[PDB]
DNA sequence: TCTCGTCCGCGCCACTCGTGTCCAGCGTCG
DNA sequence: CGACGCTGGACACGAGTGGCTTT
DNA sequence: TGCGGACGAGAC
């Protein structure tokens, strides 16, 4: 059969082409390009997919080794060129590309030939010097042939054969990949996508995320520029990131008057997160991160204030920004009354939940007791009191195993034989096992688009508890008062019926065996599982993380202790504090193991 | 099918020491009056004109004009084979692209023969129409070469200004600044050390310095070097050769 | 204002060739006495002390003493642009950021100017050997070629290396003479010792001074008017 | 218990630096009386030998031979200090532990001493008996060095073409072919520059040029060199050492 | 010194290539 | 003949790209 | 966003 990369590419292409609503935005020429791709030999498709995953630049035919495709890949290259996907070195008519193609020794030799200022130097400075020399020095010198042409000819002759993926088909396939990745090539999906067996549901589509080809191209440009900004953050070139984000913000301001946007505001949130405006708001949040990194705290505050007035785009993160506007208003800049106003507005904001609601509140008390804000006697005006009950703390001394493994060994010595350490994945997996029938239920429109969708789009969005409220309430009330045998049967049936099916929640490698899952379910009981499943069903995005790490328990005594292990240089985040308090409310026994 | 014999063969070798760094390959025009090079550097900033008249070459006979482009570095490697005193003669076939160089010992006991690939390339034409140059300077070649090296020790550019007092080179770089001043001496004996300058116009003009270093490789050809320039014309650096030929380097303005 | 005209420019050339790699940056202290240079080497086991009076300079005027901190690489490269007989002039105004080197050949047909950007207890040594700089240079070079460390003994140089060992015994009668006041056997490194030998043309003979736990001193004397001393910390 | 002395200490230095690269980790098998060594090259294609007469040196210590396990790079390192006009004495310490080399200047005021631990030695002892060679030419060694150098610049394989009237070195490469013809000197002086020729039948055979360079590196030791060429057998190149020694190389194509 | 808050850097492994650094062979000029 | 100046080859790094699961 | 390192300020 086909290799893994080719398998993933064909699966993506087939899934996208099956999308009738998503096939319409592609131009007739782009559909012709796609159908030309299917008219290739297996070796041709393999080589094209192999070159697709590489960078978009000229690559020498010497550096093209692929034993899996063919020993001599020149006929495959010629077939691809005839098809129109690969342009050979004959089209390398740009000096800035051929110079980058040449290796460092070859570029040094070329610089020595042309009597450059610094023949022995960096490659980038060599390319810059070659461009500078090509700009002039030949217009009038005693015919008028451009020296740039001579440099290009010499560099092309030196580099030999070289191919590069064409702009058009590459862009078309990038947009196809983007359309596939809307519902979620990434490495996790580059390999094993042909063998992953997604869950079963009925595809139901009613609305169009994009209305025409121009909208999809705009969204692709926005997400590509967001990816460029993200790469700039990853590589640490924060000034380039700031420039790119400024250009993106000016583009967004230019585009804010587009009437097509007036349709995107009518999309549901879980579908509205796939629009150009959403991507530009995410880019503006990354711009806020850049400004905070580069210490324009006032400009970061202004950007956050502008963002916080846009209730249509990214409302779920409205907490992240409210908290940072408070921190960028009190810590980095010493404003105090505006910080109190920001805290009050954030606490009154319905979109701030869990940790980012606690953090603001903590800032609130940090301004209700500090002497610097004594004159501002308003933070006590309403300030809806939220209190997290303290949990037990146990200290451990020890020191080659991991910290969590050491804590697991400790609780093994203390009479808790069975113990697992998957943090959220232990509770998320259990919630998925218990509520697979409701998470992937039918009747909810616009949440199942493709067939390779590991999770309904309602997840990570409050609407998951709005569309399926009856069934979810019925299940969470049935689990609340249920015998251990019924819970065992439910978990066993879910595990048997759906074994190996990928899902965003259930991790089949978390439990070493089904018996461990059964024992954990029996020990946790009804109320604890009902509480955690309800808190994950309502606002899953803000309750996804911050869960305790180890679940340790004994089979005979049926005693468990959800333990959150903090290392010697660790601290309880607000999400973790909220989750520990919630588990304390549920009757579960929870404590913090501080390892020294 | 042409034959060219020369006694003081090292002279020819000296020529190969000068072109090799500047031009990797050049067109070797053949004529009854003399053999010309008429090539220019790769980077299109400098020209080299080499003329060896047939009068100096004993037993010179050429049937027709030939292009016979030559890889200069390869020819220098072949010419390194001989010594400083061997007599050198070159033979070119009627149509075969094989130039044969044979060198005979000064005592006529060691004879060496070699052949070259003699690659064929394009033969362009650069007019360099005769322009009347000004501020002609005649100075020893060694002084000029070491001045060029000293200035290249500092920066990557040079400026030359000629006035009634003399000639002045200058070079300013990031590391530092420097300049050379030479004054006309008018030696009575004229032991090739005169720095006599004729003055017609006080001009000043800028050039690159690496190409001056590549031009300085022709110093062993002769003691005297002639540098001429004007307001806008290219700099001309001429070395005579055994009263039979010349080698000229023209450099374009830096700006 | 300050001028210093030296006919023997080769002397300046070789003395700054000696300090080419010993020190990266150093200052040329100038007073009415002359030009003094007390420099801390890049390595942390050596010191440099160059002394020259004001008598040998054809012209000397020091209204205000100037540190004259010059990057030795840059000024050595500038000095490389002067001939052996090239008369060398050091100039620097009291409020000048740049130092000027004026090179004028004795034949006077040529004149050039360059501008560069300006930026131990005493104790008599128990033993001292005055021997030609060539001999000690060859000994140090060969014994560094055989090993990394050499011990000097009352003369004997013994180098220890991973490959093997070497031992050279000298004699006394361009002459070599030792006070033989005390016996010593003290080890020393070679890399800095090798660097201390680039001053072979700088002087005729070197007086290696050693004693009990006193730092090693090598001395190169200009034919007159000045001298140079390198101090090395014993191992 | 082995002692050798040479007033002209230079010749040993040139001999040792000549072999500093053509053989590494070589063997020294000097007998009780008479100095000799032989070793196959690092490429296992060519052989190098040298014979120095024991009575040619100044003195000798009456004892038995020992491995004298010598390594050239180490020796060269040690011998690099030795001058080209001083007296050199080689002394052997028992138990095959070290070898000492003492260099004393003629002025007897800057005397020196040296020594070095040796290394494990393996005896190969090829000992190929000599066979008669047809073509022989004696010519100055500097001429051979220049010829080898320029042919290495222009080619990769050297052709001998021994002949009665003279010799003709021929080769070729990507930059064309090269031929150099040396005629009989036929001068009354018969100096080292003069070349003599003795032929019985011409022999043509191509030889490698890199090892030819490695062997001509021994040019400064001898004023002249004798080349013996014969078909189907390695070329002989031979150097004379003050008529007190012979340094030979066998070059198999 | 101790405690709390805040910021900064993270796919993964191997394979090749850019890069500044160091050592040994080379032409030379007193 | 040798010491000095010049220069190219060899070398430990860190950065960048590429392949990751036809089993 | 979720992890782990680090440093900086208030109170000793
Ligand atoms: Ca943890």
């Amino acid at each position: 059969g086909h290799p893994y990369y080719l398998r993933s590419f064909l699966v993506v292409l087939k899934t996208v082409l099956e999308n009738e609503d998503d096939m319409l935005l592609f131009d007739e020429q782009e559909k012709g390009i796609v159908t030309k791709f299917y008219q290739l030999s297996a070796t041709g498709q393999k080589l094209y997919v192999r070159l697709f995953q590489r960078k978009l630049s000229w690559i020498k035919m010497t550096k093209l080794e692929y034993e899996e495709i063919a020993l001599d890949l020149t006929p495959v290259i010629e077939e691809l060129t005839n098809a129109g996907f690969l342009q050979t070195e004959s089209e390398l008519q740009e000096l800035s590309e051929v110079l980058e193609l040449l290796s460092a020794p070859e570029l040094k030799s070329l610089a020595k030939t042309f009597h450059l200022v610094n023949p022995n130097g960096q490659k980038q400075q060599l390319v810059d010097a070659f461009l500078k020399l090509a700009k002039q020095h030949s217009v009038c010198t005693w015919n008028k042939p451009g020296i740039g042409a001579v440099i290009l000819k010499r560099a092309k002759a030196l580099a030999g054969q070289s191919v590069r993926i064409c702009k058009g088909p590459r862009a078309v396939f990038s947009r196809i990949l983007l359309l596939f990745s809307l519902t979620d090539l990434s490495t996790v999906l580059l390999v094993n996508l042909g063998r992953m067996e997604f869950p079963s549901y009925t595809i139901n589509r009613k609305t169009h995320i994009f209305q025409d080809r121009d909208d999809l191209i705009r969204y692709a440009a926005a997400t590509h520029m967001l990816s460029d900004i993200s790469s700039a953050m990853a590589n640490g070139n924060w000034e380039e990131a700031k420039e790119l984000a400024q250009c993106a913000k000016r583009d967004w301001n230019r585009l804010k008057n587009h009437p097509s946007l007036r349709c995107h505001e009518d999309l549901p949130l879980f579908l509205r997160c796939f629009t150009v405006g959403w991507i530009y708001t995410r880019i503006l949040s990354r711009f806020v991160e850049i400004l905070q990194r580069l210490h324009m705290y006032e400009e970061a505050v202004r950007e956050l204030e502008s963002l916080l007035s846009q209730r249509i785009y990214c409302p779920d993160s409205r907490g992240r920004w409210w908290d940072r506007l408070a921190l960028n208003l009190h810590q980095h800049l010493k404003r105090l009354e505006p910080t109190i106003k920001c805290i009050t507005e954030g606490l009154a904001d319905p979109e701030v939940r869990t940790g980012h609601r606690l953090s603001l509140y903590q800032r609130a008390v940090r301004l209700r007791e500090s002497p610097s804000c004594k004159k501002f006697k308003h933070l006590f005006q309403q300030l809806p009191e939220m209190a997290v009950q303290d949990v037990k703390h146990v200290t451990i001394t020890g020191r080659l195993c991991s910290v969590e493994e050491l804590a697991l060994a400790h609780y093994r010595r203390s009479g808790f034989d069975q113990g697992i350490h998957g943090e959220g994945s232990t509770f998320s997996t259990l919630y998925g096992l218990l509520l697979w029938d409701i998470i992937f239920m039918d009747g909810i429109p616009d949440v199942f688009r493709n067939a390779c969708q590991a999770f309904p789009l309602d997840l990570c969005t409050d609407s998951f508890f709005t569309s399926r409220r009856p069934a979810l309430e019925a299940r969470l009330q049935l689990i609340h008062d249920a015998p251990e045998e019924s819970l065992r049967a439910w978990v066993a049936a879910t595990w048997h019926e759906q074994e190996g099916r990928v899902a965003s929640l259930v991790s089949w490698d978390r439990f070493t065996s089904l018996q461990q899952a059964q024992d954990l379910v029996s020990c946790l009981g009804g109320p604890v599982l009902s509480g955690v499943c309800r808190h994950l069903a309502a606002d899953f995005r803000h309750c996804r993380g911050g869960l305790p790490d180890l679940v340790v328990w004994n089979s005979q005594s049926r005693h468990f202790k959800l333990v959150e292990v903090k290392g010697p240089n660790d601290r309880l985040s607000h999400k973790q504090m909220i989750w520990l308090a919630e588990l304390q409310k549920l009757g579960a026994e929870v404590e913090v193991c501080h390892v020294v | 099918m042409f034959e060219a014999r020369l006694v003081q063969g090292s002279i020819l070798k000296k020529v190969l020491e000068a072109l090799k760094d500047l031009i990797n390959e050049a067109c070797w025009d053949i004529s009854s009056s003399g053999v010309n090079l008429q090539s220019m550097d790769s980077s299109h900033v400098s020209l080299v004109q080499l003329t060896l008249r047939s009068e100096g070459f004993d037993t010179y006979r050429c049937d027709r004009n030939l292009a016979m482009g030559v890889n200069l570095t390869s020819m220098s490697k072949i010419l390194k084979c001989a010594g400083n005193e061997d007599i050198i003669t070159l033979r070119a076939e009627d149509n075969a692209d094989t130039l044969a160089l044979v060198f005979e010992a000064p005592n006529q006991e060691k004879v060496s023969d070699y052949e070259m690939k003699l690659m064929d390339l394009d033969v362009e034409q650069l007019g360099i129409p005769e322009q009347e140059y000004s501020c002609v300077v005649k100075m020893p070649s060694g002084e000029f070469a070491r001045i060029c090296r000293d200035l290249s020790h500092i920066g990557d550019a040079v400026v030359i200004s000629c006035a009634k007092d003399g000639v002045k080179f200058s070079a300013s770089g990031e590391l530092g600044n420097g300049n050379i001043k030479l004054s006309q001496t008018s030696n009575v004996d004229k032991e090739e050390e005169a720095v006599t300058i004729e003055m017609n116009e006080p001009v000043q003009l800028t050039f690159a310095l690496r190409y001056l270093n590549f031009f300085t490789k022709a110093t062993p050809l002769s003691s005297t070097v002639t540098l001429s320039m004007s307001a806008d014309v290219p700099l001309v650096v001429e070395y005579k050769i055994a009263d039979m030929g010349h080698l000229k380097y023209y450099l374009a303005p830096k700006i």
